[PDB]
């Protein structure tokens, strides 16, 4: 089941991310993704 | 011996090398692993473009590129897109994207898809150290919007109730005709190497002996119109669908020639290395856009 969501492509519980085209910048969803 | 040699149709039929070209699933694309934080995931890795590729979700074709459910939200009540963030990333148009990449000269000129491709690959989550992890988007020709997809899974039907988990498949359909499924490793080039069009007055065949022969096995599957066939393909493709080692590499039953007077889609699982000039037939693939046709020969 944790492994089912995994062999179908659901991906990381990510809160912020960071560029890796410059310039670097922080992006945060403000409220959490339902899981 | 030499029974394969001097082929004309070489550079033309490379486009048609699905294994080559594109090199995952299509239906559903898995092709690739990314480690994050210790756990390993999987995601779309496919060179080229998907058209007509979207996902419905329970019955529902208008739901799969609403923002992904958030805060007090029940999961049902969003689709697989990138939730808004400060500043917004995604949807982004066209003209947002070139405009948001303009000092790099990298970026700023790469065609719609490509482009759409890169900005879906370039937020990468603080977990993931060793920056592994990209984002799959879909490409919107209708309103020229970019949707970074938060949800990489394509099929689910596990599934059932508004905060257990949505059951959905991917699929070709008229309300999917503008949209272009695209993974983190579409290529530059594209339009020079993977499919798009129809081709019209055209059949696939297998070039031997000088001459280019009818795919010796095919499976007939009755088809109202091109649109109908081109749905078919897709559906019976290369898939990385976990079937319980789960990686098709592109192989599938990718193409196939739609005889427009007998109505049948003639479905293979072979790679074309020819084009037989017939009126009757239209050569599509589950890459190529379910409507349009290339009408000059060959």
């Amino acid at each position: 089941i944790s492994q089912h969501a995994t062999d179908i492509g659901m991906g990381p519980a990510t809160s912020c991310y960071t560029s890796t085209i410059p310039p670097p910048k922080q992006v945060c969803i403000q409220q959490a993704v339902k899981a | 011996r030499s029974n394969y040699m001097g082929n004309p149709w070489t550079e033309y039929m490379a486009k048609y090398d699905i294994e080559e070209v594109h090199g995952s699933g299509i239906r559903v694309d898995l092709g690739e692993d990314a480690e994050v934080a210790g756990t390993q995931y999987r995601l779309p890795s496919g060179k080229c473009p998907v058209f007509g590729k979207g996902i419905i979700i329970e019955n529902s074709k208008t739901t799969f590129l609403k923002p992904v459910a958030t805060g007090n939200q029940d999961l049902k009540d969003g689709g697989f897109a990138f939730p808004p963030t400060n500043p917004l990333i995604s949807p982004m148009t066209l003209n947002g994207m070139r405009d948001f990449y303009k000092n790099n000269e990298y970026v700023k000129n790469l065609d719609e898809l490509t482009l759409c491709s890169r900005h879906a690959g370039n937020m990468n989550p603080d977990n993931d150290k060793n920056s592994n992890y990209k984002y799959p988007a879909v490409y919107d020709y209708n309103d020229k919007k970019c949707h970074i997809l938060y949800i990489a899974a394509q099929e689910n039907n596990y599934c059932n109730k508004r905060n257990s988990m949505f059951c959905f498949r991917p699929a070709k359909d008229k309300l999917f005709e503008n949209y272009v499924y695209l993974s983190k490793n579409v290529v530059d080039n594209w339009e020079e190497v993977c499919p798009r069009k129809n081709l019209e007055n055209a059949k696939f065949g297998l070039w031997v002996d000088g001459n280019c022969e009818d795919i010796p096995h095919v499976n007939e599957f009755s088809a109202n119109d091109l649109f109908e066939c081109n749905k078919l393909v897709f559906e019976l493709s290369a898939s990385d669908q976990p079937k319980q080692r789960y990686k098709s590499h592109g192989k599938g039953y990718n193409w196939g020639n739609y005889n427009r007077e007998t109505q049948k889609c003639e479905i293979f699982n072979v790679k074309p290395t020819c084009l037989i000039n017939d009126k009757s037939y239209i050569a599509t693939t589950a890459l190529s856009h379910p409507i349009e046709v290339e009408h000059n020969f060959p």
